[PDB]
């Protein structure tokens, strides 16, 4: 036999549980970061950047591809319910590791300049949706309209003390747009920014809540889609060409 | 009677990634300003260009060095290989599976993000930055040499693999490798295409899509787990 | 750095930087270092390189080694895009503020949207001093004085950190039982429903709740800390103030325009009229950063950038006094390393071979003119 | 291998056609003086899809920039083309 | 004008085209401005005749490098020698292959699992052979073809 | 109506109507009531509305209580 006793056989694969851990920790990490980056990345880097409406939308409808694929993985097969919690996590660390060792290593961006958002209470929620329910559907509608409207408010209390009105040489500007103005870009010019400049058609206050339920339903069809999508990913298939 | 599991050869497998990844940071913050801003110099050229070319060399000798030695060493006849022997096979494997992990965080995590800081901070000249020296032309392929060779190990001592190609290990191990080609786009995407330094831009979707093949690894852990129960490790853990 | 790989023909017909000035060549931490001058929009844009409606002011440089204390175009603070008109002429000015010591070359340059990067001269700066002196002082409406070096970095760790303790928790309680193989195989035998226990599922429910409280009572509390608060201030400012200057007195229309291929000159017949001005001479002929000039007729004393400024590449056939009314038609020949290094004779490459540039005539009295020419540049191979 | 060699197979080709002329004090190239000579009425100048430099075009890289961009492309239609003609390879019957 | 220009709305611009004669016959000839985004405005069109033989036209266009040439057959035959070339060797790659039986001894032979037996040793040198020659002559071709034409734009 | 929730700065900076004139506040059914007054396009036109290449002088009224018997812009119908 393979192994010689039951203790042994709980040890290996106690080893077997570390590695593999490692192992989809950090391929989620590296998949989920170049998807992240090359979908919101621009949002993500700059104090300035983050705003009401496309930051708000845009973050949670890109962010659910990977929880959802790895969700109907892991529940489906292990019965492990941290998918989203794991995925939100290895993207939240390497995205730390570069701010701080290349972003303020080497180009020397203050840390309060070039941060990440917070993205660890919609993962939670959908987790606990899904653990608490057992289906699939019902997770899809309902963690992922948590998941799309948890995120600005988790995101409030770091980004608050930023938006402080400040007279700057004779005209209004906030915390992050001065800090935008001050350290230089030179790739990154002003006009490329996508932020709310407002519309006509704009109303009484409601920039943020329309983004957030906006975000919440597009999460809604991905997070289905994606399902499916770590669902084919999953196949165990042999090919003999 | 050997340890089931090799401590050393995962230990190498993390610290010369480690290592040779922290002295390649610690070049690129030394020689990125001197030399590195500007591409139609002399400095520039003996110290990008002259690392671009060893890096390519060196490549190359070694895929084919490593996958060569590896399709070469096969087991001929798998139906004589004990269960012990299996379970060490796999654990040796899984090893493998590790540092191809390690190499695709190295690669498609922190070095992408560090071109992206690199391409917001100046004004890009060639399609040689250092930053893309670094990125494409180094980590990029020594990713896919690390995850060609753990396919070739998988297929050529497991007998679990070597019955035919496991379609969740191509897409995991091929999909990746396409990122590599895909910089053509990239470039085209950034020369033609789009005149601004936006990271979101679709010219970079090619890049996602690859990206999500990635996922395939799931499937591979899969059939890796039941590699390691099907030689009588899985009867004794339900006892 | 990052105009010499620029096309040559497209560094010579958008934007031109003329008489520029440095406040310091060598400042210390935390000093201030003003650059101005002015920028002419040419009047043949190219096709490629969308109109100048949205475009930004910017600094070249490799990094935050200067923060951009104030940018002014016309007068007017610009911290956001703004409008430009083809054919005018602009003042500008940018006032820096030393951050990192070293040897930094710094370019004035205009991001052009739907274009790219108009890079304009660079100029070397030396920074003394260290990183750490560094302070970035603002006072905000309610009260506050903060440096914005620092500003609410501890806020930010703190709130990172606790998400992350959250989620390292949530994961780790799962993470003490036996996680893939053993799991697996009960999935697979039907024993799924006994992989999950009561226990768990209030764990579970507590975590949820948990977190959904803890946001709203962070919201509320971030909200009490700083009631006052505005959202992101952006947007396109119209309406610059483009500069009123005298038309030129003197006419000149370029005959031909040629270069040498393997060649490090330029070549152009030019028939002048003067009208009026009294006497005038050519001194300096600006193509795409380059200043060729004629040593006869003017000097430069504005620390131009060195590997930018031919001190005598300017040879006009007959340079002498131009009577108002003269129609003279010279050879005039632009010749510097400057056309080889900054890759400008890699015109050839280019799909449109045609320059633009400006010319400076001084009278007598020391009065300048700025006439503006564009024509096609034909190549000499034999 | 086929985006690649696309443009090397066609260069002695049009190379005769690039030799640069003075037409009327403007640069010009034998194949832009063939379309200008030659009027298409139906087909103006400002239609043709060619190149005309862009501020974040680099030193001499243009033509191995679009066939490595082209290879890619290629493999990708290739992979799509490949199924696409397994599909129209079906032998099957239909009984409405 | 040999290319696109720019036009403003409100204003008159004199225009000249100058045309040499190719063809005989009666022209009804217009001259037109081709707006993008808008299409074809056509002018006033005359009948022109112009009389003689079209073998008698010429197009002589002095290039920088010092040649004079007539656009009419200037590398008419380099382009024909080449197309020539290529579809030659297509047709003897697929020449090759096709002195056997083709398409019902095939088919069944890889029905009943004969693949292998279809192509031999000799095939893969032959194939061998066809891509290496291909590539070196497409090196060598462009190789010459800068020699002789060193001056391109 | 609808107004008050528009944006304060894109009512400030978009178009300013001044010296206006209504012929009657009292009308009968059938009868005619002329609005007249000059319009002031603001230079600094905001970036996220297009420029009025394309506009249309229209009445805001809960519907057809009244109907537009004809609207003249520079005194051109
Ligand atoms: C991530 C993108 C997904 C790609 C599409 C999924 C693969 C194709 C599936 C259907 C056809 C093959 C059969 C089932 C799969 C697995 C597979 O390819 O098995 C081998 C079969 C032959 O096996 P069989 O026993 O004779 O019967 C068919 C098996 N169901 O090959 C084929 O059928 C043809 C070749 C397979 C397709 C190429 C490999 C696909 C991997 C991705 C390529 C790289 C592109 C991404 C780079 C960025
Ligand atoms: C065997 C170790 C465990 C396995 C995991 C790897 C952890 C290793 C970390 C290395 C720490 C030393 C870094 C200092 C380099 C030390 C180093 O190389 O210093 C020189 C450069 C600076 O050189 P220069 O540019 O010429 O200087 C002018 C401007 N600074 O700094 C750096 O490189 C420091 C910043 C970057 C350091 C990399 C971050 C650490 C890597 C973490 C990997 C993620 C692992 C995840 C595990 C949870
Ligand atoms: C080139 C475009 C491809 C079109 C899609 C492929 C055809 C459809 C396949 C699935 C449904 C039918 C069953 C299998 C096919 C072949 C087919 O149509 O068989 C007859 C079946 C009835 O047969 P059965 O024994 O009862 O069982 C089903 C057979 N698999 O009809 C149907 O099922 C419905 C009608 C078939 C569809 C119409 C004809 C399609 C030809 C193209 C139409 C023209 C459009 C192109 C013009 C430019
Ligand atoms: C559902 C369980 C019951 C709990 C209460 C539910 C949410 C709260 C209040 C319900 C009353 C409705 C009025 C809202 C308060 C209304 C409210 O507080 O509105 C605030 C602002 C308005 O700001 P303002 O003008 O300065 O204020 C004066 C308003 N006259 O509007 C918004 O935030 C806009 C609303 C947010 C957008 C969502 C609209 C809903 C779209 C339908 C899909 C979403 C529903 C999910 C379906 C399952
Ligand atoms: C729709 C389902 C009902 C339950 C959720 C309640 C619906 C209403 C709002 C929640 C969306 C996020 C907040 C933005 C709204 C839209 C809204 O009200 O926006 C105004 C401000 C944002 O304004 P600003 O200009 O950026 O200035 C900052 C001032 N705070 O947000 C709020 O006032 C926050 C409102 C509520 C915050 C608590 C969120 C908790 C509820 C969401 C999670 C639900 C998941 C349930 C798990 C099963
Ligand atoms: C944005 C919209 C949501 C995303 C779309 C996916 C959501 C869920 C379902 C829709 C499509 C996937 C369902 C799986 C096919 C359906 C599926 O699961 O398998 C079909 C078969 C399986 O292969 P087989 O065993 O050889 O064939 C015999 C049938 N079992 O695929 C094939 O035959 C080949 C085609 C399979 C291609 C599916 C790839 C999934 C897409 C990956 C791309 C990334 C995601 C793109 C969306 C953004
Ligand atoms: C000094 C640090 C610790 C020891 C170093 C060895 C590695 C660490 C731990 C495991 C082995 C410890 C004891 C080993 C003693 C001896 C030793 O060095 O063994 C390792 C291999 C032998 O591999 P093995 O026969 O499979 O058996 C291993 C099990 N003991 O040595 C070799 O000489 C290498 C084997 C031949 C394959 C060479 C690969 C191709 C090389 C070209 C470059 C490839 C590409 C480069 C990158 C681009
Ligand atoms: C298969 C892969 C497809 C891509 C899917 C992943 C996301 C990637 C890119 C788009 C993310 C948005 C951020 C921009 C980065 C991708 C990017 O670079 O976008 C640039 C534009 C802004 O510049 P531009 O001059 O407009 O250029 C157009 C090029 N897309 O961003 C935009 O988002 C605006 C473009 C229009 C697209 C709007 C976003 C989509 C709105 C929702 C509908 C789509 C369906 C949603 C699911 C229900
Ligand atoms: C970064 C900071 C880290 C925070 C760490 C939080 C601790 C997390 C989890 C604790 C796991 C204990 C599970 C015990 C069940 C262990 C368990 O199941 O014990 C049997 C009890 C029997 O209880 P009983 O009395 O017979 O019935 C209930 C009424 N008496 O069953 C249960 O159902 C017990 C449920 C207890 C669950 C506690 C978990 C709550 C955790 C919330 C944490 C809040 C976050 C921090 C706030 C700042
Ligand atoms: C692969 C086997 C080894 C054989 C050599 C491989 C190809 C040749 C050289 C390798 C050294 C790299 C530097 C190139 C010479 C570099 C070289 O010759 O560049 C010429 C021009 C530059 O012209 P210039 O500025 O006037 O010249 C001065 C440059 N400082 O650039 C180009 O042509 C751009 C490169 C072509 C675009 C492809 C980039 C690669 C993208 C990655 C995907 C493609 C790779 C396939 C993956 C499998
Ligand atoms: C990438 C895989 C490695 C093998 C191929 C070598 C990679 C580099 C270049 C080949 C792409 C085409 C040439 C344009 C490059 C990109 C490149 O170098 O472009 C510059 C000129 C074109 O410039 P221009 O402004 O139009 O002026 C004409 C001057 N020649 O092309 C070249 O210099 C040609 C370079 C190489 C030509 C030989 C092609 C043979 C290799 C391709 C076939 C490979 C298939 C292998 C079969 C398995
Ligand atoms: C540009 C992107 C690449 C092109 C896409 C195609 C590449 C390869 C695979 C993707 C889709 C085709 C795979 C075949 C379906 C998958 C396939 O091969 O058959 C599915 C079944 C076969 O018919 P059946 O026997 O009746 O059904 C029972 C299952 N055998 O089709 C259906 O049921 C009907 C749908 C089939 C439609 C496929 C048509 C193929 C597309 C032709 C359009 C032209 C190409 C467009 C792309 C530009
Ligand atoms: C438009 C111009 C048309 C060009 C026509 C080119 C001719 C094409 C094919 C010839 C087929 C002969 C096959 C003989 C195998 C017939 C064959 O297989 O014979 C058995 C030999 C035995 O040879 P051996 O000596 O025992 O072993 C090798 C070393 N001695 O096996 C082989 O493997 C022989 C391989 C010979 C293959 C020759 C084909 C090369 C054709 C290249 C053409 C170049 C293009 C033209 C350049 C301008
Ligand atoms: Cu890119
Ligand atoms: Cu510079
Ligand atoms: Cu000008
Ligand atoms: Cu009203
Ligand atoms: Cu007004």
């Amino acid at each position: 036999s393979a192994v010689r006793s039951h203790a042994e056989a709980v040890q290996v694969s106690r080893t077997i549980d570390w590695m593999a851990l490692f192992v989809v920790f950090f391929v989620i990490v590296g998949s989920y970061h170049i998807h992240a980056m090359l979908t919101m990345g621009d949002w993500d880097f700059w104090s300035d950047w983050k705003d009401r409406r496309l930051w708000v939308t845009v973050t949670p409808i890109v962010l659910v591809t990977f929880p959802a694929a790895v969700q109907s993985y892991l529940w489906e097969r292990y019965r492990l319910p941290w998918g989203a919690t794991v995925c939100v996590l290895g993207l939240l660390l390497g995205e730390w590791i570069n701010r701080y060792f290349n972003f303020w290593g080497w180009t020397y961006f203050p840390i309060n300049f070039v941060f990440p958002a917070s993205l660890v209470p919609g993962a939670i929620i959908l987790d606990t949706v899904l653990m608490l329910s057992g289906s699939y559907l019902f997770t899809a509608i309902v963690g992922a309209m948590g998941w799309g409207l948890i995120f600005y408010p988790g995101n409030w209390p770091i980004i608050a003390p930023l938006h402080v009105p400040v007279e700057y040489n004779g005209m209004l500007m906030s915390i992050a747009d001065i800090q935008g103005y001050n350290y230089v870009r030179t790739g990154t010019p002003e006009y490329i920014r996508m932020v709310e400049k407002g519309t006509l058609r704009t109303f009484g206050k409601d920039v943020a809540p329309v983004s957030a339920f906006f975000s919440a339903f597009m999460s809604i069809l991905i997070y289905f889609m994606w399902h499916f999508i770590g669902r084919w990913f999953s196949n165990e298939r042999f090919l003999q060409s | 009677e050997a340890p089931l599991l090799d401590k050393k050869w995962l230990t190498f497998a993390l610290a010369i990634y480690t290592v040779f990844y922290l002295w390649v940071r610690w070049y690129e913050g030394v020689y990125g300003w001197s030399a590195g801003l500007d591409s139609f110099a002399p400095e520039f050229e003996t110290y990008w260009m002259n690392f671009l070319y060893t890096e390519i060399v060196l490549e190359i000798v070694t895929a084919s060095i490593l996958w060569g030695y590896l399709w070469k060493t096969r087991d001929r006849n798998l139906a004589a290989l004990t269960p012990r022997e299996e379970l060490r096979r796999n654990f040796t494997h899984l090893v493998w599976l590790v540092a191809y992990a390690w190499a695709i965080y190295w690669g498609a995590s922190y070095f992408t993000e560090q071109d992206g800081t690199w391409h917001q901070t100046i004004v890009r000249d060639t399609d040689f930055t250092p930053s893309h020296i670094i990125e494409f032309y180094l980590s990029y392929p020594i990713y896919i040499i690390t995850g060609f060779a753990a396919f070739i190990y998988a297929k050529t001592r497991l007998p679990f693999f070597a019955k035919g190609i496991s379609l969740p290990y191509l897409v995991l191990v091929v999909g990746p490798f396409m990122i590599l080609p895909n910089v053509g786009l990239n470039e085209w995407g950034h020369t033609f295409w789009f005149m601004e330094e936006l990271f979101v831009a679709p010219l970079h979707y090619g890049f996602v899509i690859f990206g999500w093949l990635a996922l395939a690894v799931m499937g591979t852990l899969t059939q890796t787990f039941y590699s390691f129960a099907q030689g009588g490790l899985g009867q004794s853990l339900c006892e | 750095h990052g105009e010499k790989s620029q096309a040559a023909f497209m560094r010579m017909r958008t934007i031109h930087w003329y008489d520029l000035s440095w406040s310091k060549e060598k400042v210390k931490i935390n000093e201030t270092v003003e650059i101005k001058g002015k920028f002419h929009v040419f009047e043949g844009w190219p096709e490629t390189v969308d109109e100048p409606d949205v475009a930004f002011l910017n600094v070249g440089m490799p990094g935050p080694v200067f923060i951009r204390k104030e940018s002014y175009i016309g007068g007017q603070l610009v911290p956001r895009s703004v409008r430009l008109e083809i054919g005018k002429t602009y003042d500008f000015r940018v006032v820096l503020k030393a951050r990192r010591p070293g040897d930094w070359h710094v370019h004035t340059m205009m991001n052009v949207q739907g274009g790219g990067p108009i890079i304009g001269p660079g100029k070397w700066i030396t920074v003394e001093g260290s990183m750490s002196e560094f302070r970035n002082p603002v006072t905000t409406l309610t009260g506050q004085t903060v440096d914005l070096e620092n500003y609410n970095e501890g806020n930010t760790y703190f709130w990172h950190a606790f998400w992350f303790a959250i989620g390292v928790a949530w994961i780790g309680y799962w993470s003490r039982r036996p996680i893939f193989i053993p799991r697996l195989l009960m999935v697979d035998a039907g024993r799924a429903d006994e992989l999950v226990s009561a226990t768990d599922r209030k764990v579970a429910m507590g975590f949820l709740a948990a977190t959904i409280l803890i946001v709203v009572m962070a919201m509320s509390s971030a909200n009490s800390k700083y009631p006052i608060t505005i959202p992101l201030q952006a947007g396109t400012m119209r309406g610059m103030k483009p500069l009123e200057l005298p038309a030129p007195t003197v006419s000149v229309k370029v005959e031909d325009a040629t270069y040498r291929v393997p060649g490090r000159a330029m070549r152009m017949k030019l028939t002048i009229t003067n009208h009026g001005n009294s006497p005038i001479r050519l001194g300096e002929f600006y193509t795409a950063s380059v200043r060729f000039l004629d040593s006869d007729v003017y000097k430069d004393t504005t620390g131009y950038p060195e590997d930018l400024l031919a001190e005598d590449g300017l040879s006009v056939s007959d340079n002498s006094p131009l009577a108002p009314g003269e129609t003279r038609t010279v050879d005039v020949t632009a010749s510097d390393a400057a056309w080889e290094v900054y890759r400008l004779s890699d015109i050839i490459y280019d799909p449109d071979s045609r320059f633009a540039g400006l010319l400076f005539f001084f009278d007598a009295t020391g009065n300048r003119q700025v006439v503006q020419i564009d024509a096609p540049l034909i190549p000499s191979f034999m």
